[PDB]
C-alpha cells in the first residue's frame, strides 16, 4: 500500500511489545528489560513535576510521555538500514508542533 | 484486705497493642499466595511466545531478541528495493 501507513503499523507493534513482551508476568521486581521503562516513567515524572510541578503536571503527562516514546522509537527505525522514519516525513512533524 | 489489683481485669492489652493490625492485614493478606510468584512470560501460545521464551524472557537482558527483531526489519525493505528497482 502505503510505505508511510506501513511505517504507522510497524510503531504501533514495537510499542505493544515494550508491555507484552517486555513487560513479562507482571511481576513486582519488574523485568529486566521493564526497569527501563520504569526509568523513563520516573525521569519524566520528575521532570515535568520540575517544569510544571502543578497538579496537572501528571494530567498532561501521558501526552508528554507519548511524545517522548514516538520519538525514541522513531529513531531505532531510522537506524534500520532500509526502513524510513516516520519523522522523516517532516509535515507530520511540523504539523504535530504547531497543533501542540 | 485489698484484692483489688490490675490483672483480674485486663482487655486493654488486646487491643491497645500496635501488632494487633498488622496482625490482622496479613491474615488476610496472606493465606494464599504463592510462596514465591511466577517466572517472567515465556509463552502466551502464537508460535511466537516460544520466541520470546528462548530470547526475550524478562530475566534476558541479552541483546538476541533486539537482533533477531531489528533483522525482521532489514529483510523488507532490502526485498522492497528490489520490488521498486
Amino acid at each position: 500500500l502505503t510505505t508511510f501507513s506501513l511505517y504507522t503499523i510497524i510503531v504501533l507493534l514495537v510499542i505493544t511489545s515494550l508491555y507484552t513482551l517486555t513487560n513479562n508476568n507482571n511481576k513486582i521486581i519488574g523485568s529486566r528489560w521493564l526497569i527501563s521503562q520504569e526509568a523513563i516513567y520516573d525521569t519524566i515524572m520528575n521532570m515535568t513535576k520540575g517544569q510544571i510541578g502543578g497538579k496537572n503536571w501528571g494530567l498532561y503527562f501521558p501526552m508528554i510521555f507519548t511524545l517522548f516514546m514516538f520519538i525514541f522509537i522513531a529513531n531505532l527505525i531510522s537506524m534500520i538500514p532500509y526502513s524510513f522514519a516516520l519523522s522523516a516525513h517532516l509535515v507530520f512533524i511540523i504539523s504535530l508542533s504547531i497543533v501542540i | 484486705v485489698s484484692t483489688l489489683i490490675p490483672p483480674k481485669v485486663v482487655s486493654s492489652k488486646n487491643i491497645g497493642s500496635a501488632p494487633n493490625a498488622k496482625r490482622i492485614a496479613n491474615v488476610v493478606h496472606f493465606y494464599k499466595s504463592l510462596p514465591q510468584g511466577p517466572a517472567p512470560a515465556i509463552k502466551a501460545n502464537t508460535r511466537l511466545a516460544r520466541y520470546k521464551a528462548k530470547y526475550f524472557d524478562g530475566d534476558n537482558a541479552s541483546g538476541k531478541p533486539l537482533w533477531h527483531f531489528a533483522l525482521g526489519i532489514i529483510a523488507f525493505g532490502y526485498s522492497m528495493e528490489y520490488y521498486f528497482h
